[PDB]
């Protein structure tokens, strides 16, 4: 969509693979504000609303929290302390055509300052002077809707890069969905630390003759001591016993 | 509710609207030059009418804004250029005489004719036919016939046409409340609204004339020196008591005297500075020629070329069927698109032109951050003088030995530099009197204090006095030889070449003092100094956003037109020029001796 018509959709109930962006070897505008790229994989926040728009090359720095400009004021303003990341990459091979890319428009002027994270869709014309416009272009109408022209022969400053912005903010809604965590092959018959989904402990792993119904994740036998877990990566039921210890 | 916020809204609307239309016109003009096709002629007229009508609409909307209350200077310069009415003042029945006359000039000039009268065998074009007959032959009789082959067969049909042109272009100024059409061309140099920086329009005529009294004694000795080595070849064919013919001064227009060096070489026994044989032993091509030129500029400090030029532009002459013209021109398509349009050859002239046409490109991306109306040079002389300072540095023997064109053991004595410096004197000093005299005649005839019967007797009488040329044949009023030149016929301001020289040497002395070079200006170099590169690019990036009179104060510190830093360039040449002309008759009076 256009820069002035940026969408807002919620991403939830699925795993978010941020690691595929690191090894893509195609992004040149990988900056994060208020958070580290490495530490946002295991932990995440809700409200995973994604905003998609196209920003020209000479005004990439304009789209940033705490930074003002031309696009950053009357098209899309990022509020302060925006805990998010910006990723942009060139799209000359597909998002361009000869004679000008007459598909993207934007709003250039507006009477009042825009509130953060609101979208206005209207055909209202600018009113710089006291004399109103009666629908006919004059000295004070200045129709803000203009179509940008992108060509394959444009310079690097005018090259339109494909940019996507992911927003992460903490609200009262709990139970957010985050990215994946590393898994390691199970080792058997050894006192080995384990940390499954929600529980952890130390003990020796061995085969189990007991059988589990397919909707339990683990189990305990006596005095809230876990003795059997079933990893969903294998669909196999095991026994856990504390490894050998005692007094000499 | 302020005019300042109202002007920024209008220029922001125009900048995005114009760059869409300017890119369509620049892309259309590029395919015309690159490819000649039938439909492409119709295609140019389609894009050019809606582009010309767009400027008509923007000029009417800015007229209702009053100019007596805008204290901001950034939008005042933009509104002054946008409010030039141009052709909108003319009526519909008179404006149709504009597009008709200008297209007739291009088609008439394209007709090549050297067929002999009463003997119509065949005749070819200008490039294979006319250039060989002026650069190689040494016969007086046929060149005299060739002189009458164009001024009596082509200029005879311009006498009713050019006089109609100069009575209606002069009338727009009264309809635009100016004095004359000569004052209209001085509006590019007019600066108003700045305290202490104001440049009056009439002071420029006085200041230009005041600087000419030191150009004249230098040109007196140049004509005296060149007259002793030409009468050696023609003992009884030219008399050594008068002046020289006009059709023996190197080019068709006599602008550059570079072609008389081979005929009038002082000492031809030692070899000249020629490296055409040096590149062919190592098999140099077009790619390796331009690769070392790009790394020369990035060594200075200027930014390198973008990635959308090497794989997109054309460099050599492609194919056999493409007969498109490749006259060397600089292209500014906008939006980061930069191209060079020329046919490469392994020659002396094309190698220097390759450096010359890139300098205008290197000026164009500097003001790329400026708005579209200010995306230009500071004046008409800046964009030409900026493109020539790297030409002075690239012709130095030090820069030629830096790349590796010259031999590693090439001594630099006196005579190896006098040969180079006299080549520069013929292309720089020799063009100063010709630019001032021709522009001085056009300004007063547009002002109007010259009647009809005193055009030719005053034009010829200054050629005998200033230039020093005796007319080989008397000419009556039916001739119209001053209107045959390309610039005068096509409405081009020739004053941008007079201020080009006075600017390209003000910048040269200022930049060489920053690099602390110990020696004269001819041996000075710019490379291997990163302090000078960052200093220049900050002033290059300003463009027209600042006044040009502030650009002078940014380099030399003197607000006036200084004449002292030009003789210091030629002190080694002037002391040598003074000893050979000890006994020769320097300084001509009025001379009716040969053709009384
Ligand atoms: C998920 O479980 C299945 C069945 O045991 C297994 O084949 C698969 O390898 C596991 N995870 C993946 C996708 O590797
Ligand atoms: C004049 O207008 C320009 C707009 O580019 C602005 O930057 C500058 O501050 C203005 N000058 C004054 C004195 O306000
Ligand atoms: C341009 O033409 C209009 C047409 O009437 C006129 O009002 C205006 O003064 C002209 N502008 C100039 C600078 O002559
Ligand atoms: C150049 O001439 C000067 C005197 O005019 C002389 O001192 C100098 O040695 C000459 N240079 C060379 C390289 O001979």
């Amino acid at each position: 969509a256009s820069v002035y018509a940026w969408n807002r959709k919620r991403i939830s109930n699925c795993v978010a693979d941020y690691s595929v962006l690191y090894n893509s070897a195609s992004f040149s505008t990988f900056k994060c504000y208020g958070v580290s790229p490495t530490k946002l994989n295991d932990l995440c926040f809700t409200n995973v609303y994604a905003d998609s728009f196209v920003i020209r090359g000479d005004e990439v720095r304009q789209i940033a929290p705490g930074q003002t400009g031309k696009i950053a004021d009357y098209n899309y303003k990022l509020p302060d302390d925006f805990t998010g990341c910006v990723i942009a990459w060139n799209s000359n091979n597909l998002d361009s055509k000869v004679g000008g890319n007459y598909n993207y428009l934007y709003r250039l002027f507006r009477k009042s300052n825009l509130k953060p994270f609101e979208r206005d869709i209207s055909t209202e014309i600018y009113q710089a002077g006291s004399t109103p416009c009666n629908g006919v272009e004059g000295f004070n109408c200045y129709f803000p809707l203009q179509s940008y022209g992108f060509q394959p022969t444009n310079g690097v400053g005018y090259q339109p890069y494909r940019v996507v912005v992911l927003s992460f903010e903490l609200l009262h809604a709990p139970a957010t969905v985050c990215g994946p965590k590393k898994s390691t092959n199970l080792v058997k018959n050894k006192c080995v630390n384990f940390n499954f989904n929600g529980l952890t402990g130390t003990g020796v792993l061995t085969e189990s003759n007991k059988k589990f119904l397919p909707f339990q994740q683990f189990g305990r036998d006596i005095a809230d001591t876990t003795d059997a877990v079933r990893d969903p990566q294998t669909l196999e039921i095991l026994d856990i016993t504390p490894c050998s210890f005692g007094g000499v | 509710s302020t005019i300042e916020e109202q002007a920024k809204t209008f220029l922001d609307k125009f900048n995005h609207e114009a760059e869409d239309l300017f890119y369509q016109s620049s892309l259309a003009s590029w395919n015309y030059n690159t490819n000649i096709t039938e439909e492409n002629v119709q295609n140019m007229n389609n894009a050019g009418d809606k582009w010309s009508a767009f400027l008509k609409e923007q000029s009417t909307l800015a007229q209702m804004y009053p100019l007596q209350e805008i204290q901001n200077l950034t939008v005042k310069l933009q509104l002054q250029a946008l409010q030039q009415n141009g052709s909108s003042v003319l009526s519909e029945d008179k404006s149709k005489r504009l597009n008709t006359i200008l297209n007739t000039m291009s088609t008439i000039y394209s007709t090549g004719k050297v067929c002999n009268p009463d003997n119509p065998q065949e005749c070819l074009l200008l490039e294979p036919g006319l250039n060989e007959i002026m650069a190689n032959s040494l016969d007086y009789n046929e060149r005299l016939w060739a002189w009458e082959s164009w001024r009596s067969e082509v200029g005879k049909q311009l006498r009713p046409l050019y006089e109609e042109y100069v009575v209606l272009k002069n009338e727009m100024a009264r309809a635009n409340h100016y004095e004359d059409y000569g004052d209209y061309w001085r509006g590019d140099y007019e600066v108003n609204g700045v305290d202490g920086y104001d440049y009056s329009r009439g002071q420029l005529i006085e200041d230009v004339e005041h600087t000419f009294e030191e150009i004249k004694p230098l040109y007196e000795h140049l004509h005296a020196y060149v007259r002793a080595k030409l009468m050696n070849a023609y003992p009884s064919y030219i008399s050594p008591i008068g002046c020289l013919p006009a059709h023996l001064l190197g080019d068709m227009w006599g602008r550059f005297w570079t072609n008389l060096y081979s005929l009038t070489v002082p000492f031809g026994q030692k070899p000249n500075i020629d490296v055409t044989d040096a590149m062919v032993d190592q098999a140099w091509d077009a790619q390796r020629i331009f690769k070392e030129a790009e790394k020369f500029f990035v060594s200075v400090g200027l930014p390198n070329m973008t990635q959308g030029f090497w794989e997109n532009s054309m460099l050599t002459d492609p194919g056999n069927v493409q007969k498109a013209v490749c006259h060397p021109t600089a292209w500014d398509l906008g939006k980061g698109d930069f191209r060079i349009l020329m046919c490469t050859k392994v020659t002396m002239d094309d190698f220097l032109t390759a450096h010359h046409e890139m300098g205008h490109i290197q000026y164009d991306m500097a003001y790329a951050a400026q708005p579209f109306l200010l995306r230009n040079g500071a004046n008409e002389g800046f964009h030409e003088a900026v493109g020539e300072i790297m030409s002075l540095s690239a012709a130095t023997p030090k820069h030629l030995k830096s790349i590796g064109l010259l031999s590693p053991d090439f001594q630099e004595d006196n005579e190896t530099e006098i040969n180079f410096l006299l080549k520069q004197a013929l292309t720089i000093v020799g063009t100063l009197p010709f630019t001032y005299m021709l522009e001085k005649w056009r300004w007063m005839v547009f002002k109007g204090e010259i009647p009809k019967d005193q055009w030719m007797k005053k034009w010829w009488e200054m050629k005998r006095e200033i230039v020093g040329v005796v007319e080989p044949v008397p000419h009556d009023e039916t001739y119209c030889d001053p209107a045959s030149l390309f610039h005068v016929s096509n409405d081009y301001s020739f004053i941008r070449y007079y201020t080009r020289t006075l600017y390209q040497f003000q910048f040269q002395e200022a930049l060489c003092q920053a690099a602390k070079h110990e020696g004269p200006l001819h041996k000075c170099d710019i490379s291997n100094s990163t302090e000078a590169g960052q200093k220049l690019f900050n002033m290059l990036r300003l463009g027209k956003s600042e006044p040009w009179t502030l650009a002078l104060e940014n380099v030399v510190g003197a607000k006036n037109m200084n004449v002292r830093p030009l003789l210091n360039y030629f002190e080694p040449l002037f002391t040598w020029l003074k000893d050979q002309n000890k006994n020769s008759f320097v300084g001509w009076s009025t001379d009716w001796s040969p053709y009384a």
